[PDB]
RNA sequence: UAUGCCAGCUGGUGGAUUGCUCGGCUCAGGCGCUGAUGAAGGACGUGCCAAGCUGCGAUAAGCCAUGGGGAGCCGCACGGAGGCGAAGAACCAUGGAUUUCCGAAUGAGAAUCUCUAACAAUUGCUUCGCGCAAUGAGGAACCCCGAGAACUGAAACAUCUCAGUAUCGGGAGGAACAGAAAACGCAAUGUGAUGUCGUUAGUAACCGCGAGUGAACGCGAUACAGCCCAAACCGAAGCCCUCACGGGCAAUGUGGUGUCAGGGCUACCUCUCAUCAGCCGACCGUCUCGACGAAGUCUCUUGGAACAGAGCGUGAUACAGGGUGACAACCCCGUACUCGAGACCAGUACGACGUGCGGUAGUGCCAGAGUAGCGGGGGUUGGAUAUCCCUCGCGAAUAACGCAGGCAUCGACUGCGAAGGCUAAACACAACCUGAGACCGAUAGUGAACAAGUAGUGUGAACGAACGCUGCAAAGUACCCUCAGAAGGGAGGCGAAAUAGAGCAUGAAAUCAGUUGGCGAUCGAGCGACAGGGCAUACAAGGUCCCUCGACGAAUGAC
RNA sequence: GCAUGGCAAGUCUAACCGGAGUAUCCGGGGAGGCACAGGGAAACCGACAUGGCCGCAGGGCUUGCCCGAGGGCCGCCGUC
């Protein structure tokens, strides 16, 4: 098919064959696994202490004083699970292996899948992205890659019709749980995803829910956060190309 | 919904009376225990049984069966064609930590090939002359005698 | 319970021409393909080749595989085919998927089911 | 530090010379102006406007700078006890302007001054 | 209708619940020895008032210098009084001063004190004098060398297993240990120090051949690095102390040469770029710390408070995280970007100085003994005849010799030189620094968020808790009445709120006081389910229900 | 064993290496494992890409008659 190539000013400015893999079948299960595999693979090794509750030479008097024969020390029970201050009977385990495997192909493929989940304006609608756009993904010069105020990026997208998305992502969450107390007070949409060949768009990192990545190691995650195929993405004339092979 | 995830109030988990899932008395024993007495059902019997060859006075043979070269000479276009002839050495995988190689008589030979293999079966030469071809034996298989 | 969407969707296809069409093989294919995946279909051209004939569309409730040889010029329709199947087949014959047969023969006629 | 408990932390224990910072105000349109900065550590001498509290909008001259409590105390901004006294209602920075300042200080003064430096 | 039963209401008790997190838990990166120059630990001191904690040491929450930092400060700790700071204090970094007593504890003794100069004790050197030096003890685990269980498994139990585990003795370092083949033995025309990781493999091997136990060569990686003596031939050409003088060591050999690319010696060729000794001496990276750092605190509404809603506007190489009277890129800290400093890498790499590598021919000059090897007995190992070690006895050759290649002997072939020595890097741990989290969230998580190894128990080894939350701001309740009264109570004051009033956010249940509905002093006990009646009921979140008659009308079905 | 999914006479990487957005992730790495031949203590030898018959589904035809994968019953082949 056809890819319609912009210029800074959001002028149509010719146009370049969309790679066959953007013709790769949307396959959301597969896509799903490798974004769940992401995720895990992230995810530290936890687990309390080996001894705890265990400290003690609490001793069980047994039969003769009407009592149930627990450990006790200084009459006061320990060790066993049901009392307390007594271990945990089955707790998290710094041994537990949390990664999760995956096919090299299963992965690629999904990774291909992916990218062809964002050549189609419905699916990227239904994700739901906020644009006025026929086309998609935005194809652009590279010259794109020179830009370094945010806010031309900004222009250039409002130009694009594009930066409804932004908009949406233009708001925080603060999440309901203790995750809070961790540091993972907030949360917000996920907007554009920048794709560009040499290095990540320094200039257009910093916009609300944007994500910047490059055509070599761009992955499952960032074409499809969540799982959720058809993210709003905005391709370098020379980035396009370089995705083709992947 | 897991089985086990439906367990919370069954009390006794799957096991039947509360009084059998207790230590190693309800396995008959530790590991293989009893693999003699009570648990002797299934399990292969008792003793020795002959011998073993230093593993460095062994000698494992790469083998390789007329079928697999004879259904791929057109697709082996990298090697010799004439009046094909093909030298197994080159064909079969593992013919490097293998002592030797081997050609198999197993299933058809639909085209005349010249072979050229450390060793050959009577089957895998009867089969390559009779569609009119021929086996040569490499130096290694001047071990003949 | 089959995760794939697009066996999942090929499947209903299968029925919906079953069902309209006079075909049977359709909904032959469909009980197979629903049914767990070891029971699936898992052939290689030597198979093909030893009972199919030409003009007789040979389907396969599964995958075809390329170990063996195939020369007849026969059309076969499966749910899919390695690359080497695909490759050996077409340089013979004619490799296709299902949802064309379904498509080219709603009626599932002068077909030999091969497994 | 990305973690809460950590950031809290190093705000509460920081030593004295790192409360400084703490005890900081945005600076008038003007003194932004004539000294580059957008905020300064507020002094004992300068002049401030109340931009939040129930003291919105009233004006006074900071009467006293505590930098252990990161608080400050502002002229005629305070609280009836129940003994008819009147008490100084403590003040966060962050809900202060200042628009006048007391430069009395050669270093002060420089170091506001300067382009490489803030006060 | 007393005693009383059930439910609720108001107040209480209690501290669950929800919310919060100054603490934990775990992972990850960096870093890493201290001590007779008296450590680590402890004791007792030290403040204006000072009991605990922290700091500090008779110069006692401190003294000095340099740099940073800055108008404030006088630790946790917010009182009273007083004081310090522009003579630049507080505070931070580095360096320096001071640094009681016990403590390895070292003049001697002792429950932290005492008695009349002290390296006590054991050592090396030695001016043979404690003159010059060493050792001792600590440390989270990691490491190395020794000593070495049992419960348990084998459905009993002995060999075996648990397991060379637990525990004990000795000792090093920042890492240890190992290490340049008398190797390997995909047997080769092949590999080429050593750890470690992945694999080889639960393979070979062991085993009441039961249960169990269990490698290696090789391969792919990490990191790479190779050397010095003994002797032959020389023979005082040498080394240590001392500024020097002078002393000591050394023919029982200091020093030269030399070390399987064998060497020496004799005659030659060529040459040095090997090696060894010493000089110089980083970049980059990484960890930490620091400087600078953009943009609203505009309108109306609600509110005690805007960080809320609606409206207008702005930054962004910065929309990580935190604070601020409620949801904050633009109010404050910070964050991106740039920059600086310290530490580690490392006295390493690179550079350079000196030395001289190597080759031919001749020469039976040299080349590590209770050894190699055999036998008895034990232990250990996968090691089987073929592991490694200990003990007792026996015991060899001399490179023209010797050892190895998984039984012994002889021959061949291949490899390789034991009985002398050193050796960077890659790997282990987590005390210390910092970072991180689908970990816990106050009966959890550490025993310990609090006085925590605290209070408290035991003669002692040792054992060992519980306790988090006023409010935006103390505005922490003046004045008056009462009272034995700084108690308590009444009235009153503050605040959005006192039912936020002090162990004070919320405030469950069990349960208590008072009270409302129902029952009740002639009556029977799984306390209810389903039916149906009495009595009782503010709204809200349910809105149906009753009777005449009439329509429909299954099975059944009359007077 | 089973369900789902990727590849298929093959399949998967391990430690580790490079990149980077720096524990994720992209690329590399097939050492090695299992599968592709078995039988035999060992020496050692070394198999049906189909020869016959029933017949389900399905297909065909002139509507019982053919073709009949899978399946079943035999033959035949490797080896001890
Ligand atoms: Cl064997
Ligand atoms: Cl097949
Ligand atoms: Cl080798
Ligand atoms: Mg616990
Ligand atoms: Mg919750
Ligand atoms: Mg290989
Ligand atoms: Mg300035
Ligand atoms: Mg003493
Ligand atoms: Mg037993
Ligand atoms: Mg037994
Ligand atoms: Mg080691
Ligand atoms: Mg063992
Ligand atoms: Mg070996
Ligand atoms: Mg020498
Ligand atoms: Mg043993
Ligand atoms: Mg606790
Ligand atoms: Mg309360
Ligand atoms: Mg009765
Ligand atoms: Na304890
Ligand atoms: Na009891
Ligand atoms: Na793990
Ligand atoms: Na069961
Ligand atoms: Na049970
Ligand atoms: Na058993
Ligand atoms: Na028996
Ligand atoms: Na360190
Ligand atoms: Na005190
Ligand atoms: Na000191
Ligand atoms: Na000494
Ligand atoms: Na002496
Ligand atoms: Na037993
Ligand atoms: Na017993
Ligand atoms: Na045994
Ligand atoms: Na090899
Ligand atoms: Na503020
Ligand atoms: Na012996
Ligand atoms: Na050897
Ligand atoms: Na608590
Ligand atoms: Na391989």
């Amino acid at each position: 098919m056809q890819a319609t190539i912009y210029d800074l000013d959001g002028n149509t400015d010719g146009e370049v064959d969309l790679p066959d893999v953007f013709e790769t079948p949307v396959r959301s299960d597969l896509i799903g696994k490798a974004v769940r595999a992401a995720q895990a693979n992230r995810k530290q090794d936890y687990g309390s202490d080996e001894y705890a509750g265990l400290r003690t030479p609490a001793e069980s008097f047994g039969s003769g004083r009407g009592q149930a024969h627990v450990p006790k020390l200084d009459g006061r029970a320990r060790r066993v699970p049901q009392a307390v201050k007594g271990r945990s009977a089955h707790p998290p385990k710094t041994e537990k292996d949390r990664s999760l495997d995956l096919n090299d192909k299963e992965r690629q493929l999904a990774v291909r899948s992916a990218l062809a989940a964002t050549a189609d304006a419905d699916l990227v609608a239904d994700r739901g992205h906020e644009f006025d756009r026929d086309e998609v993904p935005v194809v652009v010069s590279d010259d794109f890659e020179d830009l370094v105020k945010t806010q031309e990026v900004v222009s250039l997208l409002e130009a694009l019709d594009v930066h409804a998305d932004i908009d949406r992502a233009d708001e925080t969450k603060i999440k309901a749980g203790q995750g809070s107390a961790r540091g993972r007070k907030y949360r917000r949409p996920a907007s554009i995803l920048f794709v560009t060949s040499d290095e990540p768009s320094t200039a257009a990192r910093n916009l609300a829910g944007a994500d910047v990545a490059t055509a070599s190691e761009v992955n499952t995650e960032d074409l499809a956060p969540g799982g959720a195929p058809g993210r709003l993405t905005v391709f370098t004339e020379s980035a396009l190309a370089e995705v083709a092979e992947r | 919904t897991s089985k086990k995830k439906r367990q919370r109030g069954s009390r006794t988990h799957g096991g039947g009376s509360h009084k059998n899932r207790r230590g190693a008395g309800h396995r008959g024993g530790r590991g293989d225990a009893g693999r003699d007495k009570h648990e002797f059902h299934n399990h292969e019997p008792l003793g020795k049984s002959g011998f073993k060859r230093p593993q460095k006075v062994q000698e494992e043979a790469a083998t390789i069966d007329v079928r697999e070269i004879d259904e791929n000479v057109t697709l082996l276009a990298a090697d010799d064609v004439a009046e094909f002839r093909v030298d197994v050495r080159d064909v079969v995988e593992e013919a490097d930590d293998a002592d030797y190689v081997k050609v198999l008589g197993a299933g058809q030979v639909r085209h005349e090939l010249t072979l050229i293999a450390d060793d050959f079966s009577e089957g895998a030469r009867e089969k390559v002359e009779g569609a009119g071809g021929s086996v040569e034996l490499t130096d290694l298989g001047e071990e003949r005698q | 319970s089959k995760t794939n969407p697009r066996l999942s969707s090929l499947i209903a296809d299968l029925k919906s021409a079953a069902r309209s069409s006079g075909g049977a093989v359709w909904g032959d294919v469909a009980e197979r393909l629903e049914k767990p995946r070891r029971t699936h279909a898992e052939v290689n051209l030597g198979r093909i080749e030893r009972y199919a004939q030409e003009d007789e569309t040979v389907v396969v409730p599964g995958k075809v595989l390329g170990s063996g040889v195939l020369q007849k010029d026969v059309t076969v329709a499966a749910v899919d085919f390695s690359g080497t199947a695909e490759t050996k087949i077409d340089q013979v014959g004619e490799a296709v998927s299902l949802e064309q047969a379904i498509e080219n023969n709603p009626e599932g006629s002068h077909v030999r089911v091969i497994r | 530090s990305k973690q809460p408990d950590k950031q809290r932390k190093s705000q509460r224990r920081a030593p004295l010379h790192e409360r400084h910072k703490q005890v900081r105000a945005t600076l008038s349109a003007d003194l932004r102006e004539e000294y580059g900065q957008r905020n300064v550590r507020v002094n004992a001498g300068d002049t401030v406007e109340v931009l939040r509290g129930d003291f919105a909008g009233e004006e006074g001259e900071v009467i006293n700078v505590d930098l252990d409590k990161a608080v400050i105390h502002v002229e005629d901004v305070t609280l009836e006890k129940t003994d008819g006294e009147e008490v100084p209602r403590p003040l966060d920075t962050s809900n202060v302007r200042v628009t006048d300042l007391d430069l009395e200080d050669e270093k002060r003064e420089a170091r506001l001054e300067s382009e490489d430096d803030s006060a």
